[PDB]
């Protein structure tokens, strides 16, 4: 509670001093109080504070839950991911100049949906918890954990003093939780898969149009996936430490799945074949990645140093790899 | 979580699915 206090009341540096406007940009260094802050940045540059009467006071609140519903145990799927594909997301929208393609309900529910889209993860697959029949498995049917993180984002919108969204038309509101349902379904892999191939075609076949409502939708999914692991995009002594991260978590899933499961775990998750990693990253840099930030360079040119930055780490993987 | 049969491996072998 005193957190908020020295929070709503803090000033908000510029997204200059913040260097949030980076798609180079790193966290590592940050405080909790500051990447907090940069979030309402965030919401202030893109306007959305003042185009829906945000109070100061309501916000910061907000943002705190966010933060404090991320679990602090769980090695990469903590509250710094969710705030660094944010930041990302923001970037795109920025440098990368898409916020003139888009509405303002399309922008806040990016910028709401990036924030929460890995709610209460408990560093574990969606593949993992349907095998071990957790009870989440029982009750939601198909991109299980993505529909629980959702549950939780609206869960804390709906929270008294968190209604970020109170200025909203009853027609607003309701068209705005439908994009941010879509958005944070979308982050899972599964989904972009089974999608993906669709849009690549459009952009491949130069057709791809996003005055297309749908075309349009379709892409808001690929952008949302776009910055949900913009960390392959990072340099690379910071794709290196956070790899680090998705590494050990992986691994600790790896251990439950010969323990309590009493299964052999992918390779990926396999702690003991750590030696192999390299390969299995530039793997699925090229089954993921690559192809995935290429589009979205043909869609808009400015977002072209999420494409170099990724090759070129594709580029140190595979030294590795060949140790 | 159905998908054609021969995308099946690939997609396994990474966390997917
Ligand atoms: C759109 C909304 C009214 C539906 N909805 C929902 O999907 N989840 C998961 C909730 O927890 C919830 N609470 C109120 N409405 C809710
Ligand atoms: C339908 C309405 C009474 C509920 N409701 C709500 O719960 N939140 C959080 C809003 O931001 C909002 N805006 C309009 N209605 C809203
Ligand atoms: C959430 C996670 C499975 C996605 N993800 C990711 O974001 N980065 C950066 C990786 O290097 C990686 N390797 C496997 N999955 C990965
Ligand atoms: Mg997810
Ligand atoms: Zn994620």
């Amino acid at each position: 509670t005193r957190e908020l206090q020295s929070l709503a009341a803090a000033v908000v540096p510029s997204a200059q001093t913040l260097k949030i406007t980076d798609f180079s940009f790193s966290d590592f260094e940050l405080s909790d109080l500051e990447t907090a802050l940069c979030t309402i940045r965030m919401f202030t540059d893109l306007n959305l504070v003042q185009n829906f009467q945000m109070k100061h006071e309501v916000l910061c609140r907000w943002i705190l839950s966010v933060k404090k519903n991320y679990r602090k145990n769980v090695a990469y799927h903590n509250w710094r991911h969710a705030f660094n594909t944010a930041q990302c997301m923001f970037a795109a929208l920025k440098a990368g100049k898409i916020q003139n393609k888009l509405t303002d309900l399309e922008i806040l529910a990016l910028l709401i949906a990036a924030l929460s889209h890995d709610l209460d993860h408990r560093g574990v697959n969606n593949s993992y918890i349907q095998r071990s029949e957790h009870p989440l498995a029982q009750l939601y049917c198909h991109s299980i954990m993505e529909h629980h993180h959702f549950d939780q984002c609206l869960m804390i919108l709906n929270s008294p003093g968190n209604q970020i969204l109170s200025g909203l038309s009853i027609e607003e509101y309701k068209t705005t939780l439908k994009i941010i349902k879509q958005a944070i379904l979308a982050t899972d892999l599964a989904l972009y898969i089974k999608r993906r191939g669709e849009f690549f075609e459009l952009i491949r076949k130069n057709q791809f149009n996003l005055e297309d409502p749908h075309q349009k939708e379709l892409f808001l999914a690929m952008l949302m996936t776009a910055c949900d692991l913009s960390a392959i995009t990072k340099p690379w002594p910071i794709q290196q430490r956070i790899a680090e991260l998705v590494a050990t978590e992986f691994w600790e899933q790896g251990d439950l799945e010969r323990t309590v499961l009493q299964q052999q775990p992918i390779p990926m998750m396999d702690r003991n074949k750590r030696d192999e990693l390299p390969k299995l990253q530039v793997g699925f840099i090229d089954f993921v990645c690559t192809q995935l930030y290429e589009a979205l360079t043909h869609v808009s040119e400015d977002c072209f140093p999420l494409l170099d930055g990724c090759r070129k780490n594709r580029q140190k993987w595979q030294a590795l790899a060949e140790q | 979580e159905a998908f054609n049969h021969l995308e099946l491996h690939e997609l396994a072998q990474y966390g997917i699915i």
